[PDB]
């Protein structure tokens, strides 16, 4: 489960909704901690 | 043909931050280790860093250096940190002739053909001696009053020292008769929810201004600035304060 | 807004001891740092103590170096400030405040093979932000 | 583990105790999600 928003990073009117900034938990190298950790995806590889 | 190519090098002030970096391109990565060895004009070769699966350092760095590899493009770095002035060096790239590091100079059979390092500030970014060092004892200056009519615009002046305001954010609080005492101001450009906007403020160089609009009988109260530094605890000060006076 | 009770001052003789308690309420004690502020009557404010979020980091001023012990306790939401060797110059107005930075958690608890239950926080960042917002109505301390 | 009962619908007296109900959480094509699920096992491949 992803929680994305959109860039607006001085974005053109081309390149509205094409970039997503989605933040997830991911596993430490301890398997008994997570932490959360951000990356940008576009918008053609990702679902709602 | 095994052969080492290097990059980085040139002037950075004392206390900047360089990286370094040398690449293996006739030999596989995984097999072998990779060192760092610097040569002082007129001394011998000495041990900096090295990484095979451990990383190693020398006895004067003291932590501040860090070399990592990247298998991706089989490149070894070494992220220099506080550099002081007498780190300057040729500093050398070697391949190690097994997986396994030594500090000594005849545990590699290929080097690089060096790239010079220096660093010549002398002091001059830092110096200490009240500028800086322990900030002396810095005391805040402000007027002992402002009187101004109804509705009009009023001025305080901030003025301290470099290390207080000029490298550090500054916050003002403001004291009512007989209450306690509220923000209204930090780091200069921004207000919590609880007051609007009529209150501004700016700084330039080691003084701060305080501008106020549409001044009115509820605003009569005592103006304190203040800034707070975890570096340095001179730069934690308040200010002597300004009487605000509505006729 | 949040409600601040300050407690525990009083008039005390020069070279005594004593602890002045402030209590939190509507907010989370341990997710803020705590600082004390001395305020004489009619004159400027000057910082004394700033602790950080879990106790580790400690800050005292020049004024009161060797004699000033602050400590906090998360699990009863109370502060605690010990003075020793007491001067008369020390009859001022002490203000109680709080921090602003809202650390949050770095790290929690998981379990591989489920991954979607909530488990506690395991570790965090936060301390220091010496900015102060709300501001108690503060504790009278006498020395004579 | 598994949460199981006897399955009888008018069932044969020879199948008096052959098939178990079974239903267990399960993880799902996300990580972080779950799903409760039941299964029929024959007793011979189950152990209480
Ligand atoms: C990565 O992992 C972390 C932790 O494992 C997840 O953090 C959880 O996020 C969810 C979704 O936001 C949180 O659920 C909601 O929390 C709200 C606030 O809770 C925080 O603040 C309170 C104090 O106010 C703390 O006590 C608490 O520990 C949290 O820090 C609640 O208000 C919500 O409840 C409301 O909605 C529900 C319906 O969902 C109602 O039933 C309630 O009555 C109420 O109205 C809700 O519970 C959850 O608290 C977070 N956990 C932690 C430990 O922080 C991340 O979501 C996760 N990331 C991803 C992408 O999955
Ligand atoms: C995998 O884990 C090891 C073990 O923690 C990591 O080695 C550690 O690396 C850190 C820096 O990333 C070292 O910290 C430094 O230590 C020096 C010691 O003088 C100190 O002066 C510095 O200020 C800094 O704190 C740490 O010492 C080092 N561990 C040991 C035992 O030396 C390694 O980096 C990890 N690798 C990856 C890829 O995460
Ligand atoms: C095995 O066990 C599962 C779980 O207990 C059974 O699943 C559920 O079975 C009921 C009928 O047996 C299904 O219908 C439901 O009936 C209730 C009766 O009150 C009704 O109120 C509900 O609205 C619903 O119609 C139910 O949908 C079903 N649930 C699921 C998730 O499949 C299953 O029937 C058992 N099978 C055997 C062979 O034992
Ligand atoms: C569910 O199946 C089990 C397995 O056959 C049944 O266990 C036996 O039931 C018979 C009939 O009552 C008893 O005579 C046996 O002694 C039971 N075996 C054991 C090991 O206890 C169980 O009775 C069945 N339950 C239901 C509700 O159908
Ligand atoms: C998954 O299995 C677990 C454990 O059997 C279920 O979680 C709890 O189970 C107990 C006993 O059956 C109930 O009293 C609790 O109410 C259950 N927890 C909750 C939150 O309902 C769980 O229901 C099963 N299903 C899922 C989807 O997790
Ligand atoms: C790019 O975006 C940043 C916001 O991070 C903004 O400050 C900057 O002005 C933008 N660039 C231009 C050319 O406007
Ligand atoms: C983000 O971009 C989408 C375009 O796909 C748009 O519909 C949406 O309004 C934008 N804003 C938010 C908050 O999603
Ligand atoms: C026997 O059980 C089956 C199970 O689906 C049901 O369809 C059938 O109607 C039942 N017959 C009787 C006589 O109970």
């Amino acid at each position: 489960t992803l929680q994305c928003t959109n860039v607006t990073n001085n974005i053109t009117d081309d390149m509205r909704g094409e970039l997503k900034n989605c933040s997830f938990n991911m596993t430490t190298e301890l398997r008994d901690k997570k932490q959360k950790v951000y990356s940008l995806f576009y918008r053609l590889d990702v679902v709602q | 043909e095994v052969q080492l190519v290097e990059s980085g090098g040139g002037l950075v002030q004392a206390g900047g931050f360089l990286e370094l970096s040398c690449e293996l391109r006739g030999s596989i990565f995984n097999q072998y280790a990779m060192a760092w060895f610097r040569q002082a004009p007129g001394k011998e070769r000495e041990f900096v860093a090295g990484m095979g699966a451990v990383p190693h350092y020398g006895e004067f760095v003291k932590g501040r250096f860090t070399i990592s590899r990247d298998n991706a493009k089989s490149t070894v770095y070494l992220q220099m940190s506080s550099l002081e002035p007498e780190d300057t060096a040729i500093y050398f790239c070697a391949r190690s002739k097994s997986t396994y590091i030594s500090y000594n100079s005849n545990g590699y059979d290929y080097w690089g053909q060096g790239t010079q390092v220096t660093v010549s500030s002398g002091g001059s970014g830092g110096g200490g001696s009240g500028g800086g060092g322990s900030g002396g004892q810095s005391v805040l200056t402000q007027p002992p009053s402002v009187s101004a009519a109804p509705g009009q615009k009023v001025t305080i002046s901030c003025s301290g020292n470099t290390s207080n305001i000029g490298n550090n954010f500054v916050s003002w609080y403001q004291q009512r008769p007989g209450r306690a005492p509220q923000l209204l101001i930090y780091e200069t450009d921004k207000r919590p929810s609880g007051i609007p906007d009529r209150f501004s403020a700016s700084k330039s160089g080691t003084s701060g201004t305080l501008a106020i609009t549409g001044l009115q009988t509820g605003d009569e109260a005592d103006y304190y600035c203040a800034t707070w530094a975890a570096s340095l605890s001179s730069a934690r000060v308040f200010g002597t304060g300004t009487q605000v006076i509505v006729l | 807004q949040v409600q601040l009770v300050e407690s525990g001052g009083g008039v005390v003789q020069p070279g005594t001891s004593l602890r002045l308690s402030c209590a939190a309420s509507q907010f989370r004690f341990d997710g803020y740092g705590m600082h004390w502020v001395r305020q004489a009557p009619g004159k400027g404010l000057e910082w004394v103590a700033s602790i950080s979020h879990d106790g580790i980091k400690k800050y005292h001023a020049e004024k009161v170096w060797g004699r000033f012990t602050i400590s906090r306790d998360n699990s009863k939401n109370t502060l605690y400030l010990q003075m020793n060797s007491l001067r008369p110059e020390d009859t001022a107005l002490y203000y109680c405040a709080k921090d602003l930075r809202e650390d949050e958690c770095e790290e929690w608890w998981s379990d591989y093979y489920d991954f979607g239950a909530q488990l506690p926080c395991a570790k965090s960042r936060g301390g220091l932000v010496g900015i102060a917002d709300n501001w108690g109505q503060g504790t009278m301390v006498t020395v004579s």
